[PDB]
């Protein structure tokens, strides 16, 4: 029904967080658009990351899935309409 | 960045140990990083 | 366990809300400091 997006980024002490979702009709695959997520988060936990692991739950059981990438310092042009929003 | 002198109330005439500092670690650390742990260490890596 | 890598992407397809928080740090274990960020179907709880 649902898909939740999310961005974390470990950066000078500080995680930061950005969130934003849309819905969805998919089953097995990882639906296509163009979505800007907005900030929500930025803790000064001043503390090292590495690795990380989903936190699930149990059920006594529908199926459910997940996806997982990596950012990369690149160059990006971004276009803003006229409401500010970028399209 | 602020500074002040304690030798009249952290220092002791007996020398106050209360106070530690790092000096050995694989690899430097990042701009404002709180690494507290506290386990051997090894000049390569290795566990001892 | 999946690498952190200097910052990831997350994503996930729910229905039932399946998942509900991550836990970020290095070695993942009470060795050292990491931070639990969950969604607990009535807060947003975060400790380090
Ligand atoms: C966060 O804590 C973890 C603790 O495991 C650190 O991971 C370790 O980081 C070193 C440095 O990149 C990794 O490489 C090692 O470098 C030394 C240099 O002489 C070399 O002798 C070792 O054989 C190794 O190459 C090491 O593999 C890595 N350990 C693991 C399990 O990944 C991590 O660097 C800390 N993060 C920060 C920002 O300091
Ligand atoms: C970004 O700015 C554009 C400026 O054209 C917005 O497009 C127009 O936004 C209005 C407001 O929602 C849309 O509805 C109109 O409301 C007036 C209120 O009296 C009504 O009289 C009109 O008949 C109409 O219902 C309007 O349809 C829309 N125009 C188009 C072509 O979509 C746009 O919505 C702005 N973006 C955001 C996120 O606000
Ligand atoms: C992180 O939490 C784990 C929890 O398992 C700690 O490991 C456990 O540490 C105790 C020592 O404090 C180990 O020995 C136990 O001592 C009690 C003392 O009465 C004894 O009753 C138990 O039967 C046992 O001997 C225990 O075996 C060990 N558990 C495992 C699975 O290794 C771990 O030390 C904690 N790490 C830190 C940094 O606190
Ligand atoms: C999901 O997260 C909420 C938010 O933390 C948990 O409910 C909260 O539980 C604490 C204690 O169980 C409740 O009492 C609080 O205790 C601290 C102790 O110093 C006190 O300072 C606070 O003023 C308060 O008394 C707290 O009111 C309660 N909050 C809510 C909204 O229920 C909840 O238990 C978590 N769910 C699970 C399954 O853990």
């Amino acid at each position: 029904k649902h898909l939740r997006e999310f961005v974390f980024k470990n950066k000078d002490g500080f995680l930061y967080v950005y969130k934003g979702y849309q819905p969805i009709d998919v089953v097995r695959d990882l639906p296509s658009g163009f979505n800007t997520l907005k900030p929500i988060f930025k803790l000064p936990l001043g503390i090292n990351i590495t690795n990380f692991r989903a936190i699930l739950t149990a059920f006594s059981t529908s199926a459910a899935a997940y996806f997982v990438g990596y950012l990369k310092p690149t160059t990006f042009m971004l276009k803003y309409d006229e409401n500010g929003t970028i399209t | 960045v602020l500074a002040w002198n304690t030798r009249n109330i952290d220092a002791t005439s007996t020398g106050n140990y209360n106070y530690k500092y790092r000096y050995l670690r694989h690899g430097k650390l990042r701009p404002f990083e709180r690494d507290i742990s506290n386990v051997p260490f090894s000049p390569d890596g290795k566990p001892c | 366990v999946i690498p952190f890598k200097d910052g990831i992407y997350f994503a996930a397809t729910e229905k039932s809300n399946v998942v509900r928080g991550w836990v970020f740090g290095s070695t993942m274990n009470n060795k050292s400091q990491s931070v639990i960020i969950i969604n607990n179907s009535t807060n947003v709880v975060i400790r380090a």
